C-alpha cells in the first residue's frame, strides 16, 4: 500500500511551504501575528499571570494602575474563579458570584441545567462515598430545582432519567472531563456576554488597550440567526401542489396601554412545522473561542482529509 | 425589618426554580412587598438597587406559574403602576436605579398590557433631556446609554404636542449622529445609458455594498430610533436625501436581521402615504427580493410581519391602478407566486392545527385574497382547484356553530369577554368569496352553490341577533361582528345582481 | 408579418379611432350552463359612429367565412332612462 | 498600505477577493505594481489610467459626509488575467461587438453563437456568477430568442441550426426552460436581468432572474471545464457584466458567506508528535488505518500537545520568564502532569544554557501548505465524489489570522 496521487519528498514540500509563507507574509518563514494569537488565547483562556505578562511584552501594560484596568475590562480573575470553583465542585458558590459579579441577566437567559445537573452529581457522588433524610432530601432537590427544565424538552427529560438511573447503585457522567467541559462552555457564554461593554470601553472612552476578540475588519452579531431557505422563494419551480385532505380545520384543532405580544411568533413556530442548515455561525459564534484552537483543529481535519484522499505528505515534527 | 444582606440572600436563594418565588407570592410572608413597594426617597442606593432587582425576580414567572398564583400578580404589578414614584424623580435619581426602573417598568407592560400607565409624560421629559445633554455631547456612561435603549424599547411599545416636535428632533439628532460614522462605505459602480456625479442613480435595480455597523450598542440605537422616527416624523429632511436612501438601500444587505427589517419598513413608507409615489416602480423592483428573503428568517422581530406588507403593498396596486399591477407581475416571473400558493395548499392540508397555525393560515388566505381582487387568471388558478370551496363552507359552518352555541348559553352567562377565537379566519374566507363572486363566469358556473348563499344569510341573520341581544360582552366582542356584517352584505351585493343565477 | 407588427407598433390610441377591432368567443350556455358547436371565434368590427357590427366566424373544422352583420335594436321610446350597476 | 488594497479592489471583482483565488491576483497585482505606485485621487488616477471611461458612462458613486452632517445634526490584458473578461469574436464576420466586447452583442433563421474569452479551471476557484441584460427584442414582449449558460470543453452547426448541443447548461428565453431537461422557470423578456453562476463546492449550476435566485438547474459538475456561452437569433442584443466594470444585481456575496460559514460550521463544531514512523527506506508509506491524526478537544491531547508547541515557542523566542508564568498558571488551573514536569524540564534546561553563557510556525505554514494542496489535486469530499468540497470555502490569512 502506498499513496497513489501525489508523495511529497522533504525538498518540494519545503518549496511549496516557502511559496506559501511568503505569499501569507505578504498579507500580513515567520508570522507576524503569532504574538496577538498567544495574548488572545492567554486573556480568552483565563489565565492570570500570563495574560499580564504577553501584554506588558507586546506593549500595553505599563502600570499597576493599567493592570488593574486591563483585568477589570477581560474579567480574567473573576472568570478564572469561576472556572476553578466549577472545576472544584463548589457549584452553588459559581452561581453566587456569576450572580453578583456579572448580573442575573446570564443565568436568567442553557448552561443552568448543565450546573444543576452537575450540583446534582456532585452531592450524589458525595453522599454515596462519604440514609433516609439525605436520600429524601436529594429526590426533593431532583423533583423540585429541575422538574420543569427536565419536563420541557425530550433530551432533559432523558439525560435526568439516565442520571436518575446510574443514582440507583453501589462513563461521561461520572467523568471528571464533564466539568471542564461545563466551565469552558460557561467562560465562552461570559465572555459574549461582556463583549459589548469592552467594545463600548475601547471604542468611546479612547482606551489604547487593544480588542481581542474581533477586528475592526471583519463583522460580527450579538444574535443568532438561521436562514431557511426552500421555504418562500422562487427556488421551487412554476408548479402548483394540490390540497390533499377534506378534513375540516375545526375538526384537527390619559391612560396609556400598550401592545399585546401574544402570538407574534407564529410564523416561525409553523414554518418549524411545515447542503442544508444555513446560519450564521461565523460571524456570531465562531469568535468567541481561542484561535489556536480553531487552527489545530484545521490541522487536524486538513492532515486527515489529506490522508484519506491517497496524498502522502511529511508531517510536523 | 429586611437589610440588604437579606435581601441579597433572598435574591440569590431565588434564581433559576420558580417555585420558589410562587412560595413568596402565596405565603403570607409576602409582607416584603410592602417593603419591595415603599421605595423611600431617603432610602440608599445599594438598598433601592436591592430592592428593584428583587421585584425583577419575582415577577419573573412562566405564564403556567402567574396562572397558579392568580391575581395577586397583577395587583402587585398595579400597585407598581400606582404607588412607586421613581418616574417622577427621572433626572435627580442615579443611572444605576434609571435603568432598573425602566427594567421593571418593560417587564410589567409585558405582562399586564391592559391597564394606563400614568407617568408617560415625565418618563419622554427625562428622554428628552437624557439625549440632549449627555448622549449627543459625548458625555455618556455605559448605564445611561443602556437607560436609552431600555426607554426606546419602551416607547415602541406604545400603542396610541410640542413634545413631539422635541421628540423628533431628539431621534433626528440620534440617527444623523449615529449614521454619520459609517456614512463612508457607500461604493456603488454604474451605468447611465444616455463621472464623480450622482446623476442617474435611480436608473440600475443595483444597490450599494453591504454596509456593516460593527458596535453593537450602535446598531441597536440606529434601529429602534429609526423606527421611532418612522412613527414621528410625518406629523412634523432625511427622507429627500440621496445620501440617506443610498445609505439605507446599502443597510438593506446586512447581517442583523434588526437592521434589515429596519430598512425595509424605512423604504416601504412613502408608498402608502406620500402622493403619486406609487408611479415610482424601479424602487420597488430594488426592494422586493430583500423582502421576499425577509420571509425566509427564523428569529424575527416584533414589530415586522412581511405577510402584512406584500398584502399593504398589493391592495395599494389594487385600489390604484386595477388593470395593472407591477407587484403580482414582478413576482410572477421569478416563481414566487406559486410557491406561495403551494405553502397555501400545505397549510391547508396540515394534520394537527394549533393558534399559530390558524393565524398563518389567516395571513395565507387573505394574500390569496388579494391575489385575485382585480384579475381574472388568479381568480380561476385559485378556484381550478376543487377543494377551496369545501373548507370556505366549513369554515362559515364552523362560526355559524359557534355563534348559536354562544346565543343558546346567555342567561348562565349573564363585562369584558374575549371575542370569538376565529373571527379573522372567517372574515378572510369572506374575502375570498368576495373577490371570486367580482366576476360573471364564477357567478354563473363555479359559485352556483345555493350553500354558500344560504351561509351568507344565516351569518348576517345570527350577527344580527347577537347584536340585538347579547349586548353585555362589550365592544371588544361586537366589533368583529359588525365586521362580519359588512363583508357579507359585501358578498352578497355582489350576488344579487341581475345576470348571476342566485 | 414583421412589417405590420413594426407598423402596429405606432398606432395611437384605439379608443379614439373610429373602429374597434376585437375578437368574440363563445363560453357556455346561458339558461343552464350544465344542461358545443362553439369551439371557433369571431373575428369582429365594430364602427363607433353608426355603432354596427360586421364580423367573420372561424374554426378548423369548419366552413370558412361566415358573416354576421349586426345593427343596434332601435326602441319604441326616444326618451331615455340610465340604470347602474357596480361589483363591490 | 491602504493605496495598493484600493486599486486591487478597484481592479478585481469584489466576491473573488474574498476566496482563495485572491493570492493568484494579488500576484498578478504585485508583479505588474509599477503600472500604479482619499480614494478619490486613487479613482481619478485609475479613470486616467482608464477603468471608468468608455462609450454609455462608467459613473463612480461618491458620497457628501461633510453637507450630510452640516444640513442635519487593456489593462487586463497586461496584467495576465486567466478569468473570462470578454466575448470572443467569431472569424466568420456574424456578430457585431462593441470595443470592449460587452457592452453590445447583435447578430448579423439560424442561432449565431459564441463563447468567452477564456475557459474556467476545475482546481482554482469557489463560485464564478456572470450576469446578461436583455436590451432590445425582434412575437410577445417577455419572449425572447436568446440561449445563455455554460459550454463544456474538451456540433457547432448543430448549435447554430437548434440553439444548443449536449454539452451546453444552460437557460432558454424562448420558452423558460432548460436545455438538457419540467417545470424549472418562465420566459424572460426586454430589460431582464438574468445571471448564471456555478459553484464548485458541491459542484452545481444556477441561474437567477432580476435578483431572485431560481434553484439549481443542473447537478454534480465536479472535475470539469467550463466556458461561458451565448446564442442569439438576428433580432435582438444583450449587455454582459463579468463584474469588472459595474456592480452585480443578485447579491452573490450573500451566498459565499452563506456558503463559507457553512463550512466552517462543518469543520470547526503521547503528548509529542516526534518523528515521521511512515519513513521506512527513505520513502513514505501508507500506514493501512483510517486517520493519522488522532488528536481531540473532547479527549485532552490538543490542549496538551498545543500547551507544549506554546512553552517551547515561548522558550526558543527569548520569553522564559512569559514561560515561567504559563507553566505556573497551568500549576493553577491542575496526563497534566507530565506536560507540567516536562515544561518543567524545559525551563531548568534554557536556564542552565542561559547560565552557561519552532512548531507552532510550522503548522501555521503546514495549515496554508495543504489547504492549497487540497485545493489544486481536486480532493473529493468526503467518501464519494459527489459530496461537498468544503476546503474550497477557506481563505485561512483572511478568516482565521486576522
Amino acid at each position: 500500500f502506498t499513496y497513489g496521487k501525489k508523495c511529497f519528498t522533504k525538498e518540494e514540500w519545503k518549496e511549496q511551504v516557502a511559496k506559501y509563507s511568503a505569499m501569507g507574509e505578504l498579507y500580513a518563514p515567520i508570522e507576524p501575528t503569532l504574538p496577538r494569537l498567544l495574548l488572545n488565547y492567554f486573556v480568552s483562556m483565563a489565565y492570570e499571570d500570563s495574560s499580564i505578562r504577553m501584554a506588558k511584552e507586546l506593549g500595553f501594560i505599563r502600570n499597576n494602575k493599567d493592570i488593574a484596568v486591563f483585568n477589570d475590562l477581560y474579567k480574567i480573575k473573576e472568570r478564572f474563579h469561576i472556572k476553578h470553583l466549577i472545576k472544584l465542585g463548589r457549584i452553588n458558590e459559581a452561581m453566587e458570584e456569576i450572580n453578583s459579579i456579572f448580573g442575573l441577566e446570564v443565568l436568567e437567559e442553557d448552561l443552568h441545567f448543565k450546573l444543576l445537573l452537575l450540583n446534582l452529581i456532585e452531592m450524589i457522588r458525595s453522599h454515596h462515598q462519604q440514609s433516609n433524610d439525605f436520600i429524601l432530601n436529594l429526590i426533593q432537590y431532583s423533583q423540585n430545582k429541575l422538574a420543569i427544565k427536565a419536563s420541557s424538552s425530550v433530551k432533559k427529560m432523558q439525560e435526568l432519567e439516565l442520571a436518575m438511573t446510574l443514582l440507583l447503585f453501589p462513563q461521561n457522567l461520572y467523568s471528571i472531563s464533564l466539568r471542564s467541559k461545563i466551565a469552558d462552555l460557561v467562560n465562552e457564554k461570559l465572555l459574549k456576554f461582556i463583549h459589548p461593554r469592552i467594545q463600548f470601553e475601547i471604542s468611546n472612552n479612547n482606551s489604547k488597550f487593544p480588542d481581542l476578540l474581533n477586528s475592526d475588519k471583519k463583522i460580527i452579531t450579538q444574535n443568532f440567526t438561521v436562514y431557511n431557505n426552500n421555504l418562500v422563494n422562487g427556488s421551487n419551480g412554476t408548479k402548483i401542489t394540490h390540497i390533499s385532505s377534506d378534513q375540516p380545520i375545526n375538526e384537527k384543532m390619559a391612560a396609556t396601554t400598550f401592545h399585546n405580544l401574544e402570538n407574534k411568533n407564529y410564523w416561525n413556530q409553523t414554518s418549524e412545522l411545515l447542503g442544508l442548515e444555513f446560519n450564521n455561525y461565523y460571524s456570531s459564534e465562531f469568535p468567541y473561542e481561542p484561535r489556536l484552537t480553531q487552527i489545530m483543529k484545521l490541522w487536524c481535519w486538513c492532515e486527515n482529509q489529506l490522508h484519506h484522499n491517497q496524498i502522502g505528505v511529511p508531517r510536523v515534527e | 425589618a429586611y437589610s440588604l444582606e437579606n435581601l441579597k440572600k433572598i435574591s440569590n436563594s431565588l434564581v433559576g426554580d420558580q417555585l420558589a418565588k410562587v412560595d413568596y407570592f402565596l405565603a403570607p410572608k409576602c409582607q416584603i412587598f410592602q417593603c419591595l413597594l415603599s421605595i423611600e426617597q431617603s432610602d440608599g442606593v445599594e438598598l433601592k438597587n436591592a430592592k428593584l432587582d428583587l421585584l425583577y425576580t419575582l415577577l419573573h414567572l412562566e405564564p403556567q406559574q402567574r396562572d397558579i398564583v392568580g391575581t395577586y400578580y397583577f395587583d402587585i404589578v398595579s400597585a407598581i403602576y400606582k404607588s412607586m414614584s421613581l418616574a417622577s424623580s427621572f433626572t435627580k435619581n442615579n443611572s444605576s436605579t434609571n435603568y432598573k426602573y425602566i427594567k421593571l417598568l418593560n417587564l410589567c407592560a409585558g405582562v399586564y398590557p391592559n391597564c394606563g400607565f400614568p407617568d408617560l409624560q415625565y418618563l419622554q421629559n427625562g428622554f428628552i433631556q437624557l439625549v440632549n445633554h449627555k448622549f449627543l455631547r459625548s458625555k455618556c456612561k455605559i448605564d445611561e446609554v443602556v437607560t436609552i435603549i431600555e426607554l426606546l424599547k419602551l416607547f415602541l411599545l406604545v400603542d396610541e404636542h410640542y413634545q413631539d416636535f422635541k421628540m423628533a428632533e431628539s431621534l433626528e439628532h440620534i440617527i444623523v449622529k449615529i449614521s454619520s460614522k459609517y456614512l463612508d462605505q457607500i461604493s456603488l459602480k454604474y451605468i447611465v445609458r444616455l463621472p464623480f456625479d450622482n446623476k442617474g442613480v435611480d436608473c440600475t435595480r443595483a444597490i450599494p455594498k453591504k454596509i456593516n455597523i460593527s458596535n453593537m450598542y450602535d446598531s441597536s440605537l440606529l434601529s429602534l430610533a429609526l423606527l421611532l422616527y418612522l412613527r414621528y416624523h410625518y406629523m412634523i429632511k432625511l427622507r429627500n436625501d440621496a445620501t440617506f436612501k443610498m445609505f439605507v438601500l446599502g443597510l438593506l444587505k446586512s447581517n442583523d436581521v434588526n437592521i434589515r427589517c429596519v430598512a425595509l419598513k424605512f423604504l416601504l413608507q412613502p408608498y402608502f402615504t406620500e402622493d403619486k409615489k406609487w408611479e415610482d416602480t424601479r424602487t420597488l423592483e430594488k426592494i422586493l427580493p430583500y423582502l421576499v428573503k425577509s420571509f425566509n428568517y427564523d428569529p424575527l422581530p416584533w414589530w415586522f410581519d412581511p405577510f402584512d406588507m406584500l398584502d399593504s403593498l398589493i391592495v395599494l396596486y389594487n385600489e390604484i391602478t386595477p388593470m395593472n399591477n407591477p407587484v403580482l407581475t414582478t413576482l410572477a416571473h421569478t416563481n414566487v407566486i406559486f410557491c406561495i400558493l403551494s405553502r397555501f395548499a400545505q397549510c391547508l392540508s396540515l394534520p394537527q392545527h394549533n393558534e399559530a397555525t390558524l393565524k398563518t393560515t389567516t395571513k395565507f388566505i387573505k394574500i390569496c385574497a388579494s391575489f385575485a381582487a382585480s384579475d381574472e387568471k388568479y381568480r380561476l388558478l385559485l378556484l381550478n382547484d376543487t377543494l377551496l370551496l369545501n373548507h370556505l363552507e366549513y369554515g362559515l359552518e364552523s362560526h355559524i356553530t359557534l355563534i348559536q352555541d354562544f346565543i343558546s348559553l346567555k342567561d348562565e352567562i349573564k363585562m369584558c369577554l374575549p371575542p370569538i377565537y376565529d373571527h379573522d379566519f372567517v372574515a378572510a374566507w369572506l374575502l375570498l368569496l368576495k373577490s371570486f363572486s367580482r366576476s360573471v363566469s364564477a357567478l354563473r358556473t363555479t359559485l352556483k352553490r345555493n350553500k354558500i348563499a344560504q351561509l351568507l344569510l344565516q351569518i348576517l341573520s345570527k350577527t344580527y341577533t347577537l347584536t340585538k341581544e347579547c349586548y353585555f360582552a362589550g365592544q371588544d366582542f361586537m366589533k368583529p361582528e359588525i365586521m362580519i356584517m359588512g363583508i357579507t352584505l359585501g358578498s352578497i351585493c355582489n350576488f344579487v345582481v341581475e345576470f348571476s343565477n342566485l | 408579418i414583421s412589417r405590420i407588427f413594426s407598423q402596429e407598433k405606432q398606432f395611437d390610441n384605439y379608443l379614439n379611432e373610429r373602429f374597434i377591432f376585437m375578437k368574440w368567443k363563445e363560453k357556455f350556455l346561458v339558461p343552464d350552463a350544465l344542461l358545443a358547436s362553439y369551439d371557433g371565434f369571431y373575428y369582429i368590427v365594430h364602427d363607433q359612429v353608426t355603432g354596427n357590427i360586421q364580423g367573420f366566424y372561424y374554426h378548423q373544422d369548419a366552413e370558412k367565412f361566415q358573416q354576421l352583420e349586426l345593427v343596434p335594436s332601435l326602441k319604441n321610446k326616444v326618451e331615455s332612462s340610465d340604470c347602474s350597476f357596480e361589483f363591490a | 498600505d491602504d493605496v495598493d488594497r484600493e486599486f486591487i479592489n478597484c481592479l478585481f471583482p469584489s466576491y473573488l477577493l474574498q476566496q482563495p483565488v485572491a493570492y493568484d491576483l494579488w500576484i498578478l497585482y504585485l508583479q505588474h505594481r509599477k503600472l500604479f505606485h482619499t480614494r478619490k485621487e486613487i479613482w481619478s488616477k485609475l479613470m486616467n489610467l482608464g477603468v471608468l471611461g468608455t462609450i454609455q458612462v462608467y459613473k463612480y458613486f461618491y458620497p457628501d459626509v461633510n453637507d450630510f452632517t452640516l444640513r442635519f445634526g487593456d489593462i487586463y490584458k497586461i496584467l495576465g488575467y486567466f478569468l473570462p473578461s470578454r466575448w470572443q469574436a467569431q472569424p466568420n464576420n456574424s456578430l457585431q461587438l462593441s470595443q470592449d466586447g460587452i457592452t453590445h452583442l447583435q447578430p448579423n433563421v439560424d442561432f449565431a453563437v459564441t463563447w468567452a474569452n477564456k475557459s474556467l479551471p476545475d482546481n482554482k476557484l469557489t463560485i464564478f456568477y456572470y450576469e446578461i441584460k436583455v436590451l432590445s427584442v425582434t412575437e410577445s414582449a417577455e419572449n425572447s430568442n436568446i440561449v445563455i449558460g455554460y459550454k463544456l470543453v474538451e456540433s457547432i452547426n448543430k448549435c447554430q441550426k437548434y440553439g444548443f448541443d449536449l454539452n451546453v447548461f444552460g437557460y432558454c428565453g424562448f420558452d423558460g426552460l432548460i436545455t438538457n431537461s419540467k417545470e424549472y422557470a418562465k420566459p424572460f423578456g426586454r430589460d431582464d436581468v438574468i445571471g448564471c453562476g456555478i459553484n464548485f463546492i458541491d459542484g452545481s449550476i444556477f441561474f437567477t432572474k432580476n435578483g431572485i435566485h431560481l434553484g439549481n438547474a443542473f447537478t454534480d459538475l465536479n472535475d470539469l471545464e467550463f466556458v461561458p456561452y451565448v446564442a442569439l437569433r438576428p433580432g435582438n442584443s444583450i449587455k454582459t457584466n463579468f463584474g469588472l466594470n459595474e456592480d452585480f444585481v443578485f447579491d452573490i456575496i450573500g451566498y459565499q458567506d452563506k456558503w463559507k460559514s457553512l463550512a466552517y460550521e462543518h469543520i470547526c463544531r503521547k503528548f509529542l508528535l516526534g518523528e515521521d514512523n511512515r519513513f521506512i527506506d527513505g520513502k513514505l508509506v501508507r500506514p493501512d488505518v483510517n486517520n493519522i491524526n488522532n488528536l481531540s478537544v473532547d479527549d485532552g491531547s490538543l490542549p496538551n500537545t498545543l500547551n507544549v508547541m506554546i512553552n517551547d515557542y515561548l522558550i526558543h523566542e527569548g520569553l522564559v520568564d512569559v514561560a515561567k508564568g504559563f507553566l505556573k498558571d497551568l500549576q493553577k488551573d491542575a496526563e497534566s502532569k507530565d506536560v507540567i514536569r516536562h515544561n518543567e524540564r524545559q525551563i531548568m534546561k534554557e536556564e542552565r544554557m542561559v547560565k552557561i553563557r519552532c512548531a507552532l510556525e510550522n503548522v501555521i505554514s503546514n495549515t496554508r501548505a495543504m489547504l492549497s494542496t487540497l485545493l489544486e489535486y481536486n480532493a473529493f469530499g468526503s467518501t464519494n465524489s459527489s459530496d461537498p468540497r468544503y476546503y474550497k470555502a477557506i481563505n485561512f490569512d483572511e478568516d482565521v489570522l486576522n
